[PDB]
């Protein structure tokens, strides 16, 4: 699963089976990190219009 | 079920009657109307691309 975003630490609790997180309008906000089991926000960088 | 318009008002119609009032009744009544909507301005070339 691939994208560009910032990567904070989650206060959201997954499941153990589950590895992405999607919010209402199915974009990925959240997910876990393979290596170390730790649940990750995404971000979306701060695009812009000038 | 078959609806119904209105309860049926016969007014007592002749030619040399009148109905005057004799009290009134101070009415407020609400009417809502939309203005604006939420302003939204999209990327087109980060939604259809990143
Ligand atoms: C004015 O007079 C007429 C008739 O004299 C009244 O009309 C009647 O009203 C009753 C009440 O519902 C009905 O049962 C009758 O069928 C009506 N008759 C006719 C011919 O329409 C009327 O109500 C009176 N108006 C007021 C404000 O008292
Ligand atoms: C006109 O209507 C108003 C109310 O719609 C009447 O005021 C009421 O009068 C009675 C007895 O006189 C009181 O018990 C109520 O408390 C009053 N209501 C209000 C809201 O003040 C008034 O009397 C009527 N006038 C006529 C000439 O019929
Ligand atoms: C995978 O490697 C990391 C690296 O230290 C380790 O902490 C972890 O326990 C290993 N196993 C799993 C299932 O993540």
């Amino acid at each position: 699963l691939t994208g560009t975003g910032v990567l904070t630490e989650s206060n959201k609790k997954f499941l153990p089976f589950q590895q992405f997180g999607r919010d209402i309008a199915d974009t990925t906000d959240a997910v876990r990190d393979p290596q170390t089991l730790e649940i990750l926000d995404i971000t979306p960088c701060s695009f812009g219009g000038v | 079920y078959t609806m119904s318009l209105g309860a049926e008002n016969s007014v007592a119609y002749s030619n040399n009657s009148i109905a005057i009032p004799t009290n009134f009744t101070i009415s407020v009544t609400t009417e809502i109307l939309p203005v604006s909507m939420t302003k939204t301005s999209v990327d087109c070339t980060m939604y259809i691309c990143g």
